[PDB]
Protein backbone atom coordinates (compact mmCIF):
# COMPACT_ATOMS: atom_id res chain seq x y z
CA UNK A 1 0.00 0.00 0.00
CA UNK A 2 1.09 3.88 0.16
CA UNK A 3 -0.10 6.89 1.73
CA UNK A 4 -2.65 8.20 -0.53
CA UNK A 5 -4.16 5.17 -1.59
CA UNK A 6 -7.69 5.95 -0.81
CA UNK A 7 -7.47 9.70 -2.42
CA UNK A 8 -8.17 7.91 -5.85
CA UNK A 9 -12.08 8.85 -7.51
CA UNK A 10 -11.87 4.89 -9.21
CA UNK A 11 -9.89 2.13 -8.63
CA UNK A 12 -9.31 0.88 -12.32
CA UNK A 13 -8.19 -2.93 -13.12
CA UNK A 14 -6.08 -3.06 -16.35
CA UNK A 15 -6.34 -6.17 -18.78
CA UNK A 16 -3.82 -6.21 -21.88
CA UNK A 17 -5.11 -9.53 -23.82
CA UNK A 18 -2.14 -10.06 -25.62
CA UNK A 19 -2.79 -10.39 -29.52
CA UNK A 20 -6.88 -9.68 -29.27
CA UNK A 21 -7.27 -7.29 -32.67
CA UNK A 22 -10.65 -6.14 -33.78
CA UNK A 23 -11.78 -7.39 -36.87
CA UNK A 24 -15.32 -7.42 -38.47
CA UNK A 25 -14.41 -10.37 -40.93
CA UNK A 26 -15.14 -13.53 -39.82
CA UNK A 27 -12.84 -16.16 -42.38
CA UNK A 28 -10.14 -17.63 -39.52
CA UNK A 29 -11.47 -15.65 -37.25
CA UNK A 30 -10.67 -17.17 -33.92
CA UNK A 31 -11.92 -14.18 -31.52
CA UNK A 32 -15.01 -13.85 -33.49
CA UNK A 33 -15.90 -17.85 -34.18
CA UNK A 34 -14.90 -18.78 -29.93
CA UNK A 35 -17.15 -18.30 -27.49
CA UNK A 36 -16.56 -14.98 -26.03
CA UNK A 37 -19.88 -13.87 -24.28
CA UNK A 38 -18.12 -11.67 -21.98
CA UNK A 39 -15.92 -9.04 -24.73
CA UNK A 40 -19.24 -9.35 -26.58
CA UNK A 41 -20.49 -7.55 -23.79
CA UNK A 42 -17.27 -5.22 -22.94
CA UNK A 43 -17.10 -4.65 -26.77
CA UNK A 44 -20.27 -2.92 -27.07
CA UNK A 45 -22.08 0.52 -26.28
CA UNK A 46 -19.32 2.48 -24.94
CA UNK A 47 -16.09 1.01 -26.09
CA UNK A 48 -13.41 2.20 -27.85
CA UNK A 49 -11.28 1.20 -31.40
CA UNK A 50 -7.47 2.24 -30.54
CA UNK A 51 -4.40 1.94 -33.04
CA UNK A 52 -1.27 -0.49 -31.93
CA UNK A 53 0.59 -0.72 -34.96
CA UNK A 54 2.58 1.85 -37.60
CA UNK A 55 3.09 5.14 -36.89
CA UNK A 56 0.65 4.97 -34.21
CA UNK A 57 2.90 3.24 -31.64
CA UNK A 58 6.17 5.04 -33.01
CA UNK A 59 7.10 2.57 -35.67
CA UNK A 60 7.05 2.60 -39.38
CA UNK A 61 4.03 3.03 -41.12
CA UNK A 62 2.51 -0.31 -42.54
CA UNK A 63 4.55 -2.36 -39.75
CA UNK A 64 2.26 -4.28 -37.96
CA UNK A 65 2.82 -4.34 -33.66
CA UNK A 66 4.39 -6.59 -31.46
CA UNK A 67 4.45 -6.78 -27.62
CA UNK A 68 7.06 -4.69 -26.76
CA UNK A 69 6.13 -2.23 -28.70
CA UNK A 70 2.52 -2.49 -27.29
CA UNK A 71 3.36 -2.64 -23.66
CA UNK A 72 5.60 0.06 -24.04
CA UNK A 73 3.12 2.31 -25.33
CA UNK A 74 0.49 1.53 -23.07
CA UNK A 75 2.61 2.27 -19.71
CA UNK A 76 3.70 5.50 -21.19
CA UNK A 77 1.19 7.63 -22.46
CA UNK A 78 3.07 8.65 -25.32
CA UNK A 79 4.33 7.44 -28.55
CA UNK A 80 7.60 6.27 -28.43
CA UNK A 81 9.21 6.74 -31.91
CA UNK A 82 11.71 4.52 -33.36
CA UNK A 83 14.91 4.73 -34.46
CA UNK A 84 14.03 4.83 -38.08
CA UNK A 85 10.75 6.90 -37.62
CA UNK A 86 12.48 9.28 -35.71
CA UNK A 87 15.66 9.80 -37.51
CA UNK A 88 13.51 10.29 -41.14
CA UNK A 89 11.38 13.06 -39.41
CA UNK A 90 14.58 14.58 -38.44
CA UNK A 91 15.57 14.80 -42.20
CA UNK A 92 12.30 15.31 -43.52
CA UNK A 93 12.02 18.77 -41.05
CA UNK A 94 15.83 19.58 -41.64
CA UNK A 95 16.10 19.20 -38.01
CA UNK A 96 19.75 18.06 -37.89
CA UNK A 97 21.28 21.41 -38.52
CA UNK A 98 20.00 22.56 -34.58
CA UNK A 99 20.40 19.05 -33.52
CA UNK A 100 22.01 19.48 -29.77
CA UNK A 101 24.80 16.66 -30.42
CA UNK A 102 25.77 17.94 -33.76
CA UNK A 103 25.99 21.36 -33.14
CA UNK A 104 28.34 20.31 -30.25
CA UNK A 105 30.67 18.29 -32.54
CA UNK A 106 30.98 20.59 -35.44
CA UNK A 107 31.73 23.77 -32.41
CA UNK A 108 34.36 20.81 -31.28
CA UNK A 109 36.17 21.20 -35.05
CA UNK A 110 35.59 24.42 -35.76
CA UNK A 111 37.27 25.48 -32.02
CA UNK A 112 40.00 23.12 -33.04
CA UNK A 113 41.67 21.41 -35.63
CA UNK A 114 37.93 21.88 -37.95
CA UNK A 115 38.56 18.61 -39.08
CA UNK A 116 35.58 15.94 -38.85
CA UNK A 117 34.63 12.73 -39.94
CA UNK A 118 31.98 10.71 -41.15
CA UNK A 119 31.66 6.92 -40.43
CA UNK A 120 28.97 4.14 -41.18
CA UNK A 121 27.29 1.90 -43.70
CA UNK A 122 26.48 3.50 -46.94
CA UNK A 123 23.56 1.75 -49.23
CA UNK A 124 19.76 2.14 -48.12
CA UNK A 125 19.85 -1.07 -46.74
CA UNK A 126 17.86 0.73 -43.34
CA UNK A 127 18.67 -1.94 -41.37
CA UNK A 128 22.05 -0.21 -39.62
CA UNK A 129 22.17 2.91 -41.34
CA UNK A 130 20.42 4.74 -44.51
CA UNK A 131 22.33 6.80 -47.11
CA UNK A 132 19.65 9.63 -46.90
CA UNK A 133 21.11 9.79 -43.27
CA UNK A 134 24.49 10.40 -44.22
CA UNK A 135 23.78 13.06 -47.14
CA UNK A 136 21.51 15.20 -44.36
CA UNK A 137 24.82 15.05 -42.04
CA UNK A 138 27.01 16.25 -44.87
CA UNK A 139 24.51 19.10 -45.64
CA UNK A 140 23.89 20.01 -42.19
CA UNK A 141 27.56 19.98 -41.34
CA UNK A 142 28.35 21.98 -44.09
CA UNK A 143 26.06 25.07 -43.22
CA UNK A 144 27.61 24.79 -39.67
CA UNK A 145 30.65 25.88 -41.58
CA UNK A 146 33.03 22.92 -39.97
CA UNK A 147 36.48 23.26 -42.21
CA UNK A 148 37.02 20.18 -43.10
CA UNK A 149 34.59 16.69 -43.64
CA UNK A 150 36.22 13.25 -44.58
CA UNK A 151 33.44 9.95 -45.23
CA UNK A 152 34.65 6.51 -44.21
CA UNK A 153 31.95 4.05 -46.70
CA UNK A 154 31.21 0.68 -44.92
CA UNK A 155 30.06 -1.47 -48.02
CA UNK A 156 27.00 -3.67 -47.47
CA UNK A 157 26.73 -6.11 -49.94
CA UNK A 158 24.29 -7.57 -46.94
CA UNK A 159 21.46 -5.45 -46.37
CA UNK A 160 21.52 -4.90 -50.19
CA UNK A 161 22.32 -6.57 -52.79
CA UNK A 162 26.54 -7.61 -53.25
CA UNK A 163 27.16 -5.40 -56.48
CA UNK A 164 24.98 -2.45 -55.42
CA UNK A 165 28.59 -0.85 -53.83
CA UNK A 166 29.69 1.00 -57.37
CA UNK A 167 26.24 2.61 -57.41
CA UNK A 168 25.98 4.04 -53.77
CA UNK A 169 29.27 4.88 -54.14
CA UNK A 170 28.64 6.60 -57.48
CA UNK A 171 25.99 8.26 -56.06
CA UNK A 172 28.22 9.62 -52.99
CA UNK A 173 31.14 10.85 -55.07
CA UNK A 174 28.51 13.01 -57.41
CA UNK A 175 26.89 14.36 -54.24
CA UNK A 176 30.02 15.52 -52.70
CA UNK A 177 31.53 17.17 -55.97
CA UNK A 178 27.88 18.49 -57.68
CA UNK A 179 25.52 18.33 -54.66
CA UNK A 180 27.34 20.17 -51.53
CA UNK A 181 31.09 20.73 -53.52
CA UNK A 182 31.74 20.01 -49.77
CA UNK A 183 32.97 16.91 -48.33
CA UNK A 184 35.59 14.10 -49.42
CA UNK A 185 35.54 10.26 -49.50
CA UNK A 186 38.63 9.19 -47.43
CA UNK A 187 37.84 5.07 -47.12
CA UNK A 188 36.17 2.29 -48.71
CA UNK A 189 35.67 -1.01 -46.67
CA UNK A 190 33.48 -3.79 -46.34
CA UNK A 191 31.05 -4.34 -43.33
CA UNK A 192 33.22 -7.73 -42.73
CA UNK A 193 35.67 -5.77 -41.41
CA UNK A 194 34.14 -2.49 -40.07
CA UNK A 195 30.96 -4.05 -38.34
CA UNK A 196 31.86 -7.25 -36.95
CA UNK A 197 30.46 -7.89 -33.72
CA UNK A 198 31.60 -11.00 -32.78
CA UNK A 199 35.29 -10.26 -31.27
CA UNK A 200 37.04 -10.75 -34.14
CA UNK A 201 39.45 -8.13 -33.65
CA UNK A 202 41.59 -9.45 -36.82
CA UNK A 203 38.71 -8.46 -38.96
CA UNK A 204 38.29 -4.74 -36.91
CA UNK A 205 42.05 -3.77 -37.52
CA UNK A 206 41.67 -4.30 -41.10
CA UNK A 207 39.04 -1.15 -41.29
CA UNK A 208 41.13 0.33 -38.15
CA UNK A 209 43.99 0.83 -39.73
CA UNK A 210 42.37 2.09 -43.21
CA UNK A 211 41.42 5.02 -40.79
CA UNK A 212 44.08 5.67 -38.99
CA UNK A 213 47.10 4.32 -41.15
CA UNK A 214 45.74 4.58 -44.97
CA UNK A 215 46.79 0.82 -45.12
CA UNK A 216 45.24 -0.34 -48.04
CA UNK A 217 45.23 0.49 -51.86
CA UNK A 218 45.67 4.24 -53.21
CA UNK A 219 42.99 5.29 -55.35
CA UNK A 220 41.08 8.46 -56.08
CA UNK A 221 37.40 10.29 -57.14
CA UNK A 222 38.37 9.15 -60.92
CA UNK A 223 39.54 5.82 -60.08
CA UNK A 224 37.74 4.63 -57.33
CA UNK A 225 34.31 2.86 -59.30
CA UNK A 226 36.87 1.02 -61.46
CA UNK A 227 38.45 -0.40 -58.66
CA UNK A 228 35.51 -1.92 -56.88
CA UNK A 229 34.44 -3.26 -60.17
CA UNK A 230 37.52 -4.58 -60.32
CA UNK A 231 36.79 -6.64 -57.14
CA UNK A 232 33.47 -8.03 -58.10
CA UNK A 233 35.53 -9.24 -61.12
CA UNK A 234 37.25 -10.62 -58.67
CA UNK A 235 34.29 -12.05 -56.79
CA UNK A 236 35.04 -9.78 -53.76
CA UNK A 237 31.54 -8.07 -53.50
CA UNK A 238 30.34 -5.38 -50.92
CA UNK A 239 30.55 -7.12 -47.41
CA UNK A 240 34.25 -7.80 -48.26
CA UNK A 241 35.92 -4.97 -49.75
CA UNK A 242 39.21 -4.93 -48.95
CA UNK A 243 40.50 -1.08 -47.93
CA UNK A 244 40.40 1.70 -50.59
CA UNK A 245 42.69 4.68 -49.62
CA UNK A 246 41.69 8.27 -50.72
CA UNK A 247 43.10 11.79 -50.16
CA UNK A 248 45.95 9.98 -48.53
CA UNK A 249 47.62 11.51 -45.10
CA UNK A 250 44.71 14.00 -44.98
CA UNK A 251 41.90 11.39 -44.80
CA UNK A 252 43.08 9.95 -41.80
CA UNK A 253 41.79 10.12 -38.55
CA UNK A 254 44.75 12.46 -36.84
CA UNK A 255 45.30 13.75 -33.44
CA UNK A 256 42.54 16.16 -32.34
CA UNK A 257 40.17 14.31 -34.67
CA UNK A 258 36.13 14.36 -34.22
CA UNK A 259 34.09 11.64 -35.49
CA UNK A 260 30.28 10.63 -35.87
CA UNK A 261 29.80 7.25 -36.50
CA UNK A 262 26.07 7.57 -38.18
CA UNK A 263 24.74 3.83 -37.54
CA UNK A 264 21.85 3.96 -36.03
CA UNK A 265 22.02 -0.19 -34.85
CA UNK A 266 24.21 0.13 -32.06
CA UNK A 267 25.48 -4.02 -32.05
CA UNK A 268 27.86 -3.65 -35.11
CA UNK A 269 29.04 -0.41 -34.27
CA UNK A 270 30.57 -1.23 -30.89
CA UNK A 271 33.87 -2.90 -31.87
CA UNK A 272 34.54 -0.28 -33.91
CA UNK A 273 33.51 3.51 -31.83
CA UNK A 274 35.28 1.66 -29.05
CA UNK A 275 38.46 0.97 -30.64
CA UNK A 276 38.08 4.80 -31.84
CA UNK A 277 37.08 6.08 -28.53
CA UNK A 278 36.71 3.69 -25.47
CA UNK A 279 40.18 2.35 -24.88
CA UNK A 280 39.94 -0.72 -26.91
CA UNK A 281 42.26 0.13 -29.93
CA UNK A 282 44.81 -2.69 -28.36
CA UNK A 283 42.68 -5.39 -29.16
CA UNK A 284 42.94 -4.38 -32.72
CA UNK A 285 46.48 -5.11 -32.06
CA UNK A 286 47.97 -2.77 -34.69
CA UNK A 287 51.59 -1.53 -34.76
CA UNK A 288 50.27 1.61 -35.90
CA UNK A 289 50.11 5.09 -33.61
CA UNK A 290 46.63 5.61 -32.14
CA UNK A 291 45.50 8.80 -32.52
CA UNK A 292 44.98 11.19 -29.26
CA UNK A 293 42.61 13.30 -27.88
CA UNK A 294 39.83 11.52 -30.45
CA UNK A 295 35.98 12.44 -29.89
CA UNK A 296 33.59 10.49 -30.81
CA UNK A 297 29.61 10.29 -31.48
CA UNK A 298 27.58 7.76 -32.19
CA UNK A 299 24.05 8.75 -33.99
CA UNK A 300 22.05 6.59 -31.28
CA UNK A 301 23.65 5.18 -27.63
CA UNK A 302 25.58 2.39 -28.89
CA UNK A 303 26.74 1.46 -25.45
CA UNK A 304 25.41 3.41 -21.89
CA UNK A 305 29.40 2.80 -20.72
CA UNK A 306 30.11 4.59 -23.70
CA UNK A 307 31.23 8.11 -23.27
CA UNK A 308 29.99 9.31 -27.08
CA UNK A 309 27.68 12.12 -27.33
CA UNK A 310 24.51 10.85 -29.42
CA UNK A 311 22.46 12.69 -32.29
CA UNK A 312 19.23 10.90 -31.05
CA UNK A 313 19.83 9.94 -27.37
CA UNK A 314 17.71 7.52 -25.61
CA UNK A 315 13.80 8.79 -24.92
CA UNK A 316 14.22 9.09 -21.17
CA UNK A 317 10.49 7.94 -20.50
CA UNK A 318 10.16 9.81 -17.26
CA UNK A 319 6.73 9.44 -15.64
CA UNK A 320 5.73 6.29 -17.41
CA UNK A 321 2.47 5.11 -15.37
CA UNK A 322 3.97 3.02 -13.21
CA UNK A 323 6.75 5.34 -12.26
CA UNK A 324 4.16 7.85 -12.30
CA UNK A 325 1.53 6.51 -9.87
CA UNK A 326 4.16 5.64 -7.33
CA UNK A 327 5.20 9.66 -7.22
CA UNK A 328 1.48 10.26 -6.71
CA UNK A 329 1.56 7.90 -3.73
CA UNK A 330 -0.71 5.16 -5.41
CA UNK A 331 0.12 1.47 -5.17
CA UNK A 332 0.04 -1.01 -8.02
CA UNK A 333 0.07 -4.43 -9.11
CA UNK A 334 1.43 -6.27 -12.15
CA UNK A 335 0.74 -9.87 -13.25
CA UNK A 336 1.74 -11.78 -16.18
CA UNK A 337 2.97 -15.82 -16.70
CA UNK A 338 6.15 -16.88 -17.65
CA UNK A 339 6.26 -15.49 -21.49
CA UNK A 340 4.51 -12.07 -21.16
CA UNK A 341 6.26 -11.29 -17.81
CA UNK A 342 8.80 -9.39 -19.27
CA UNK A 343 6.18 -6.95 -20.75
CA UNK A 344 3.97 -6.21 -17.87
CA UNK A 345 7.97 -4.82 -15.94
CA UNK A 346 10.19 -4.18 -18.33
CA UNK A 347 8.09 -2.93 -21.24
CA UNK A 348 5.21 -1.83 -19.45
CA UNK A 349 7.45 0.68 -16.98
CA UNK A 350 9.13 2.40 -19.91
CA UNK A 351 11.69 -0.27 -21.74
CA UNK A 352 14.14 -0.58 -18.82
CA UNK A 353 14.55 -2.47 -15.63
CA UNK A 354 13.12 -0.82 -12.88
CA UNK A 355 10.19 -1.55 -10.09
CA UNK A 356 8.89 1.80 -8.49
CA UNK A 357 7.79 1.86 -4.58
CA UNK A 358 4.38 0.86 -3.84
CA UNK A 359 4.86 -1.50 -7.47
CA UNK A 360 3.72 -5.70 -6.70
CA UNK A 361 4.73 -8.36 -9.27
CA UNK A 362 3.22 -11.49 -9.40
CA UNK A 363 4.85 -14.28 -11.74
CA UNK A 364 2.35 -17.39 -12.83
CA UNK A 365 4.46 -19.91 -14.52
CA UNK A 366 3.36 -21.01 -17.83
CA UNK A 367 2.50 -24.57 -18.83
CA UNK A 368 5.31 -26.98 -19.84
CA UNK A 369 4.80 -28.01 -23.17
CA UNK A 370 6.18 -28.55 -25.91
CA UNK A 371 4.13 -25.95 -28.13
CA UNK A 372 1.64 -23.61 -26.59
CA UNK A 373 -1.47 -25.04 -29.31
CA UNK A 374 -1.01 -28.30 -26.56
CA UNK A 375 -2.53 -26.26 -23.95
CA UNK A 376 -4.88 -23.28 -25.20
CA UNK A 377 -5.55 -22.04 -21.99
CA UNK A 378 -1.92 -21.94 -21.09
CA UNK A 379 -2.30 -19.95 -17.70
CA UNK A 380 -4.66 -17.43 -17.83
CA UNK A 381 -6.84 -19.17 -15.26
CA UNK A 382 -4.15 -18.59 -12.81
CA UNK A 383 -3.35 -15.11 -13.69
CA UNK A 384 -6.75 -14.08 -13.44
CA UNK A 385 -6.76 -16.23 -9.72
CA UNK A 386 -4.27 -13.67 -8.99
CA UNK A 387 -5.98 -10.48 -10.08
CA UNK A 388 -9.06 -11.82 -8.35
CA UNK A 389 -7.21 -12.27 -5.06
CA UNK A 390 -5.86 -8.71 -5.62
CA UNK A 391 -9.36 -7.57 -6.34
CA UNK A 392 -11.24 -9.00 -3.11
CA UNK A 393 -8.20 -7.49 -1.14
CA UNK A 394 -8.69 -3.87 -2.18
CA UNK A 395 -5.06 -2.75 -1.64
CA UNK A 396 -4.16 -2.06 -4.68
CA UNK A 397 -6.07 1.35 -6.77
CA UNK A 398 -4.30 -0.06 -9.84
CA UNK A 399 -3.79 -3.51 -11.10
CA UNK A 400 -3.03 -5.09 -14.34
CA UNK A 401 -2.34 -8.18 -15.82
CA UNK A 402 -1.71 -9.56 -19.25
CA UNK A 403 -3.01 -12.88 -21.48
CA UNK A 404 -0.62 -14.74 -23.06
CA UNK A 405 -3.23 -17.19 -25.34
CA UNK A 406 -4.61 -15.16 -28.21
CA UNK A 407 -0.65 -14.10 -28.91
CA UNK A 408 1.36 -17.33 -27.88
CA UNK A 409 -1.07 -19.80 -29.28
CA UNK A 410 -2.12 -17.64 -32.43
CA UNK A 411 2.17 -18.01 -33.20
CA UNK A 412 1.52 -21.94 -33.29
CA UNK A 413 -1.26 -21.40 -36.16
CA UNK A 414 -3.66 -23.66 -35.01
CA UNK A 415 -6.95 -22.52 -35.80
CA UNK A 416 -8.84 -24.59 -33.19
CA UNK A 417 -6.17 -23.80 -30.68
CA UNK A 418 -6.43 -20.33 -31.44
CA UNK A 419 -9.94 -20.61 -30.78
CA UNK A 420 -9.94 -22.39 -27.27
CA UNK A 421 -7.42 -20.20 -26.36
CA UNK A 422 -9.83 -16.76 -26.96
CA UNK A 423 -12.23 -18.93 -25.06
CA UNK A 424 -10.18 -19.31 -22.10
CA UNK A 425 -9.17 -15.86 -22.10
CA UNK A 426 -13.18 -14.58 -22.51
CA UNK A 427 -13.54 -17.02 -19.51
CA UNK A 428 -11.16 -15.24 -17.39
CA UNK A 429 -11.85 -11.79 -18.21
CA UNK A 430 -15.90 -12.97 -17.19
CA UNK A 431 -14.42 -13.98 -14.09
CA UNK A 432 -12.42 -11.18 -13.23
CA UNK A 433 -15.67 -8.61 -14.13
CA UNK A 434 -17.52 -10.26 -11.95
CA UNK A 435 -14.98 -9.49 -9.02
CA UNK A 436 -14.64 -5.66 -10.37
CA UNK A 437 -18.06 -5.04 -9.70
CA UNK A 438 -18.23 -6.82 -5.89
CA UNK A 439 -15.17 -4.94 -4.64
CA UNK A 440 -15.84 -1.17 -6.40
CA UNK A 441 -13.07 -1.36 -9.06
CA UNK A 442 -13.70 0.07 -12.76
CA UNK A 443 -12.43 -2.38 -15.57
CA UNK A 444 -10.78 -1.76 -18.69
CA UNK A 445 -9.87 -4.13 -21.19
CA UNK A 446 -7.48 -3.57 -24.12
CA UNK A 447 -5.19 -5.13 -26.19
CA UNK A 448 -1.14 -4.84 -27.41
CA UNK A 449 -1.71 -5.75 -31.12
CA UNK A 450 -3.85 -8.29 -32.84
CA UNK A 451 -3.26 -11.93 -33.97
CA UNK A 452 -5.69 -14.55 -33.24
CA UNK A 453 -8.16 -11.89 -35.47
CA UNK A 454 -6.70 -13.72 -38.36
CA UNK A 455 -5.33 -16.80 -38.37
CA UNK A 456 -5.81 -17.75 -42.05
CA UNK A 457 -4.65 -16.00 -45.01
CA UNK A 458 -6.81 -15.21 -47.68
CA UNK A 459 -5.46 -18.65 -49.73
CA UNK A 460 -6.08 -20.37 -46.48
CA UNK A 461 -2.89 -20.85 -45.39
CA UNK A 462 -1.76 -20.23 -41.52
CA UNK A 463 -1.66 -16.71 -40.28
CA UNK A 464 1.17 -16.91 -37.67
CA UNK A 465 1.98 -13.21 -37.24
CA UNK A 466 0.27 -10.31 -35.66
CA UNK A 467 -1.68 -7.64 -37.62
CA UNK A 468 -2.89 -4.12 -38.08
CA UNK A 469 -5.98 -4.38 -37.09
CA UNK A 470 -7.26 -1.84 -34.25
CA UNK A 471 -7.76 -3.05 -30.38
CA UNK A 472 -10.50 -2.52 -28.42
CA UNK A 473 -10.77 -0.20 -24.69
CA UNK A 474 -13.46 -1.12 -22.73
CA UNK A 475 -14.83 0.57 -19.27
CA UNK A 476 -17.71 -0.36 -17.44
CA UNK A 477 -17.67 2.58 -15.51
CA UNK A 478 -21.11 3.98 -16.57
CA UNK A 479 -20.51 8.11 -15.70
CA UNK A 480 -17.96 8.31 -19.31
CA UNK A 481 -17.95 8.24 -23.06
CA UNK A 482 -15.29 7.64 -25.37
CA UNK A 483 -14.22 10.34 -27.32
CA UNK A 484 -11.52 10.65 -29.74
CA UNK A 485 -8.26 12.62 -30.17
CA UNK A 486 -9.15 16.07 -31.94
CA UNK A 487 -6.33 15.34 -34.42
CA UNK A 488 -5.56 11.87 -34.78
CA UNK A 489 -6.80 8.29 -33.80
CA UNK A 490 -6.64 7.15 -30.63
CA UNK A 491 -4.18 4.76 -29.75
CA UNK A 492 -2.22 2.78 -27.77
CA UNK A 493 0.04 6.17 -25.61
CA UNK A 494 -4.05 7.03 -24.66
CA UNK A 495 -4.35 4.10 -22.36
CA UNK A 496 -2.83 5.91 -19.65
CA UNK A 497 -4.15 8.97 -19.68
CA UNK A 498 -7.86 7.54 -20.13
CA UNK A 499 -6.65 5.69 -16.74
CA UNK A 500 -5.56 8.71 -14.43
CA UNK A 501 -8.74 10.45 -15.47
CA UNK A 502 -10.45 7.99 -14.93
CA UNK A 503 -8.82 7.58 -10.92
CA UNK A 504 -8.60 10.95 -10.97
CA UNK A 505 -5.25 11.57 -10.37
CA UNK A 506 -2.99 14.14 -12.78
CA UNK A 507 -1.53 13.62 -16.22
CA UNK A 508 2.45 14.62 -16.09
CA UNK A 509 3.45 16.90 -18.49
CA UNK A 510 5.56 14.03 -19.85
CA UNK A 511 2.38 11.84 -21.48
CA UNK A 512 1.57 13.40 -24.11
CA UNK A 513 -1.41 11.18 -25.19
CA UNK A 514 -4.64 12.25 -24.33
CA UNK A 515 -7.34 10.48 -22.13
CA UNK A 516 -10.00 9.78 -24.64
CA UNK A 517 -13.35 9.30 -22.45
CA UNK A 518 -15.29 12.47 -21.48
CA UNK A 519 -17.33 12.47 -17.89
CA UNK B 1 16.41 -4.02 -26.04
CA UNK B 2 19.37 -1.73 -24.90
CA UNK B 3 17.08 1.43 -25.37
CA UNK B 4 13.46 2.30 -25.88
CA UNK B 5 12.80 2.26 -29.26
CA UNK B 6 15.89 0.42 -30.65
CA UNK B 7 16.48 -1.52 -33.32
CA UNK B 8 15.12 -4.87 -31.25
CA UNK B 9 11.47 -2.79 -31.04
CA UNK B 10 10.85 -3.04 -34.71
CA UNK B 11 9.89 -6.86 -34.27
CA UNK B 12 10.21 -8.00 -30.80
CA UNK B 13 10.44 -11.33 -30.07
CA UNK B 14 7.55 -12.22 -31.98
CL1 LIG C 1 22.58 -6.96 -41.42
CL1 LIG D 1 23.16 -8.21 -38.91
NA1 LIG E 1 -16.62 -14.83 -30.39
NA1 LIG F 1 -2.31 -14.44 -36.72
ZN1 LIG G 1 1.82 -9.04 -27.60
ZN1 LIG H 1 3.43 -12.25 -30.51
Amino acid sequence: AMANNSSVANKVCLIVIDGWGVSEDPYGNAILNAQTPVMDKLCSGNWAQIEAHGLHVGLPEGLMGNSEVGHLNIGAGRVIYQDIVRINLAVKNNKFVTNESLVDACDRAKNGNGRLHLAGLVSDGGVHSHIDHMFALVKAIKELGVPELYLHFYGDGRDTSPNSGVGFLEQTLEFLEKTTGYGKLATVVGRYYAMDRDNRWERINVAYEAMIGGVGETSDEAGVVEVVRKRYAADETDEFLKPIILQGEKGRVQNDDTIIFFDYRADRMREISAAMGMDRYKDCNSKLAHPSNLQVYGMTQYKAEFPFKSLFPPASNKNVLAEWLAEQKVSQFHCAETEKYAHVTFFFNGGLEKQFEGEERCLVPSPKVATYDLQPEMSAAGVADKMIEQLEAGTHPFIMCNFAPPDMVGHTGVYEAAVKACEATDIAIGRIYEATQKHGYSLMVTADHGNAEKMKAPDGGKHTAHTCYRVPLTLSHPGFKFVDPADRHPALCDVAPTVLAIMGLPQPAEMTGVSIVQK
Amino acid sequence: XDYPGDFCYLYGTC
